[PDB]
RNA sequence: GAUGGGGAAGCUCCGUUUCAAAGGCCUGAUUUUAUGCAGGCCACCAUCGAAAGGGAAUCCGGUUAAGAUUCCGGAACCUGG
RNA sequence: GUUCUUUGUAAAGUGCCUUCGAAGAGUCGAGUUGUUUGGGAAUGCAGCUCUAAGUGGGUGGUAAAUUCCAUCUAAAGCUAA
RNA sequence: UUGACCUCAAAUCAGGUAGGAGUACCCGCUGAACUUAAGCAUAUCAAUAAGCGGAGGAAAAGAAACCAACCGGGAUUGCCUUAGUAACGGCGAGUGAAGCGGCAAAAGCUCAAAUUUGAAAUCUGGUACCUUCGGUGCCCGAGUUGUAAUUUGGAGAGGG
């Protein structure tokens, strides 16, 4: 025969217990792959004559690349293939609805080497 | 023609990704060679050489995941019969049949019978 | 055998007791939601008649519905026609308030199907109905054949099609003469003696 | 306008890729009976209303 | 219209009939139909009568 | 009162009634019986078990079957249990409105039973 | 303009802090503590809504056929860690 | 047409004597309102008010009382062509 | 103090389900006016169009609280007829069924209300196994505020 101490006037949810998840079974049978891996983040070299011009002076490729990537992962996938150091990546997204990454190399790689061994010039 | 699903259904998880990593690497230099010169059509060879090679890695997936839930309740929605949700909802053929035991008596003692009028 | 003398008592409505307890859960249920679900049913004798069975996949919700007529609802009280059709107050509403319940608790819960309903109380402003409803994904009544039948598709939304006892009632479907403008589909009936039956051999 | 949406340019991009004539070799296929393309979208004549 | 010595003819037509005409263009088909679930049935269900 | 109600369970927990273990210990006695013995209800004792459920009780009242009743001063749907007392009256039972449900379930191995 | 709730045969309407048990900030506990537990803190209670209102932070020179306070060079600043 | 299990001191059906024979209420029904119907002192439906019985109740196309008769058995429910 | 019950909650709890499309045909709600009446209000158009909710391959209805007044038939649906009939109707314009009969097709049943009381005999779920569109065992639970067997009116039950 005893009662409770309340110093507030306001009842609020008890916090009771928050179990966690424990499926019989998978939402899905089987993890879907990377969708967006570096093959898939670049797709082909430019090769207008501005841009190469850009590779020749600027030490800057100029890739077309989907649209679904993003800067960091751009940089990564050409870290990746190239095995390159990467400065600065500007975007655009083209009147075309392709996106245009503009990547600038460090001072210790030469663009135009990379894009000789790319194949194309 | 490129590659064929037989002969990579012989071959492991390991093998399928490094085939699938140089195939690739092939169509992104044919890629390069497409725009540098007028026309290259190896390149849907290579494309659906791709395609056959993530099909049969997706096959192989799937019935491993097959014989990991293999007979037990609560198989995932992806692996289940797509039948037609109507037919995923309302009865199975053992509810339909179920019948009360009055009922099953009753059939029991007087089913339908053969009969002829002749004689 | 309880049932029976509850039935009797039931039915000795204006007696000092169940009028003492029309007072007490009128007061408790006007507290509650419009909408709410009742753990038992309060006229368990009458539940089990009308098809409640005490295990699972079996529910009960009590349900609140706005009593008296139906105003038309015309803004300013017009409606742009002949004086036959310009009354806007006294229209009544050729469905009952039972029914208007049963939909309201389908609609809530469209994962059940209705069974049937039946009074509890009423005052000046509301009704009170326990609905009946049957959970049919529940592999009790899958099984169980007595009610396997509410798992069929032909019997969704039975309170809204008025496939219910008062929708039944409502619609008109009885035997006999009093119920020839309705008795197999009041609106079959007007088509079919109001199709033109053309023949190839004719007059 | 210079200042847009993506869902803007996404449609002004195949706008852009749609305002071409035929390829020539279409005319010389078998059973053909495209002679131009009549769904040309001058800026002049004729708005597509975004 | 009302004019020579005629009888008062009594034609329900002043609802959409057009709408609920029925034509049984399907009556050969329909007995074809009966004639061949007869069959059915008499096959199906036995020597049954 | 409590000192009345404390000897009243003490003598209805005496005729407690089975469970499910005492229940397929005695099949199995008797499943024994049937092939040694081959005498059928004749194995196990009678049992004297204490009587429960609202329409088995007013079945046993009516028929004057019933030594004593008692009744819980829950159920809120009291029309399940406001005509017992008429009725022991009228066929000469005694009974007692004693306080639950709960206690009553808790000697006949339920969760409330509204009646013993 | 949701929610809670209430209306409406219903499409939907009201209303946006309400007749709601409408949550989180930290602390210890510590090297069983995962994050529970001994505690104390708070009361308000969605979301949308302005390339002219509010608002962290950049300038110069040069450069293209056509881009630039966005690129090159140089010189700075803010935020977060 | 074949083959394996006989589940079964289980289940079902049939005759005579006797004692019983539970049968659905805010419902039926009535008054009023409105709508509807060929339905006419009110065919059905609905709202409000009143509200039953048990050898009873409904129906028997002119309202009412009295006496009879005939025929079904509501207010719970499933079901092919 | 410890452990129950009742009611009520919360969980990214385990597992499921509803939504929307289509909508010729079907079940309902809601609901006009044009028009006809040589005007027009009742009427008629029409218990229609439009609006809303809800289904299936058909739906609905359905095994009498029926029709009848017969020497009595006997679920429902549909066709031929009854019938432009009885009846309604500013008895004006107009509207307007049903029983019988002939045929197609045929099919019948289930619950509640009963103490099993010498034995909740019933069921979901979880787990282990298996000849796995389900079965057996074991364990929590639901449930006697009544789950199974038995009986539904044509009958039927308890005894002998």
């Amino acid at each position: 025969k005893a009662l409770k101490v309340r110093t507030s006037a306001t009842f609020r949810l008890p916090k009771t217990l928050k179990l966690a998840r424990a499926p019989k079974y998978a939402s899905k049978a089987v993890p879907h792959y990377n969708r967006l891996d570096s093959y898939k983040v670049i797709e082909q070299p430019i090769t207008s004559e501005t841009a190469m011009k850009k590779v020749e002076d600027g030490n800057i490729l100029v890739f077309q690349v989907s649209m679904k990537a993003n800067k960091y992962q751009i940089k990564k996938a050409v870290k990746e293939l190239y095995e390159v150091d990467v400065l600065k990546v500007n975007t655009l997204v083209r009147p075309n609805g392709t996106k245009k990454a503009y990547v600038r190399l460090t001072a210790d790689y030469d663009a135009l080497d990379i894009a000789n061994r790319i194949g194309y010039i | 023609a490129g590659v064929k699903a037989y002969e990579l259904r012989t071959k492991s998880k390991e093998q399928l990704a490094s085939q699938l990593v140089d195939l690739k690497k092939e169509l992104a230099e044919l890629k390069v060679q497409k725009l540098s010169r007028p026309s290259l059509p190896k390149i849907k060879t290579v494309r659906k050489s791709i395609a056959c090679v993530l099909t049969v890695i997706n096959e192989q997936q799937r019935e491993a995941v097959r014989q990991l839930y293999k007979g037990k309740k609560y198989q995932p929605k992806d692996l289940r019969a797509k039948k037609t949700r109507a037919l995923r909802r309302a009865l199975t053929k053992f509810e339909a049949s179920q019948v009360t035991e009055k009922q099953r008596k009753k059939q029991i003692a007087f089913p339908q019978r053969k009969y002829a009028i002749k004689a | 055998g309880a049932y029976k003398y509850l039935e009797e008592l039931q039915r000795k409505k204006q007696s000092d007791v169940l009028r003492f307890l029309q007072r007490v859960r009128v007061w408790e249920y006007r507290q509650k939601n419009v909408i709410h679900r009742a753990a038992r049913p309060t006229r368990p004798d009458k539940a089990r008649r009308l098809g409640y069975k005490a295990k699972q996949g079996f529910v009960i919700y009590r349900v609140r519905v706005r009593r008296g007529n139906r105003k038309r609802p015309v803004p300013k009280g017009a409606t742009y026609g002949k004086p036959t059709n310009q009354g806007v107050n006294e229209l009544k509403y050729q469905r009952s308030l039972r029914a208007t319940a049963e939909e309201r608790v389908g609609r809530r819960a469209a994962n059940l199907r209705v069974l049937n309903s039946y009074w509890v109380n009423q005052d000046s402003t509301y009704k009170y109905f326990e609905v009946i409803l049957v959970d049919p994904q529940h592999k009790a009544i899958r099984r169980d054949a007595r009610y396997n039948w509410i798992c069929d598709p032909v019997h969704k939304h039975r309170e809204a099609r008025g496939l219910t006892a008062t929708g039944k009632k409502s619609r008109g479907i009885n035997k006999g003469h009093k119920f020839n403008n309705t008795k197999a589909g009041r609106r079959k009936t007007w088509k079919r003696q109001n199709t033109l039956s053309l023949w190839r051999y004719r007059k | 306008a210079a200042q847009k949406s993506f869902r803007i340019k996404q449609k002004m991009a195949k706008a852009k890729k749609q305002n071409r004539p035929l390829p020539q070799w279409i005319r010389l296929r078998t059973n053909n009976t495209i002679r131009y393309n009549a769904k040309r979208r001058n800026w002049r004549r004729t708005k597509m209303n975004i | 219209a009302i004019s020579k010595n005629l009888p008062i003819l009594k034609n329900h037509f002043r609802k959409h009939w057009q709408e609920r005409v029925k034509v049984h263009f399907d009556q050969a088909g329909k007995k074809v139909s009966r004639r061949n679930a007869r069959a059915t049935r008499a096959a199906k269900i036995a020597p049954r009568p | 009162d409590r000192n009345t109600a404390a000897e009243t369970f003490k003598l209805f927990n005496k005729y407690r009634p089975e469970t499910a273990a005492e229940k397929k210990e005695r099949l199995t006695k008797e499943a024994a019986a049937v092939a040694e013995g081959k005498s059928k209800q004749d194995a196990s004792p009678k049992p004297y078990a204490v009587k429960y459920g609202l329409n088995h009780v007013v079945a046993l009242i009516e028929n004057k079957k019933a030594k004593l009743v008692l009744i819980a001063n829950d159920v809120d749907p009291i029309e399940l249990v406001v005509f017992l007392p008429a009725l022991c009256k009228k066929m000469g039972v005694p009974y007692a409105i004693v306080k639950g449900k709960a206690r009553l379930g808790t000697l006949v191995n339920q969760k409330t039973s509204a009646v013993a």
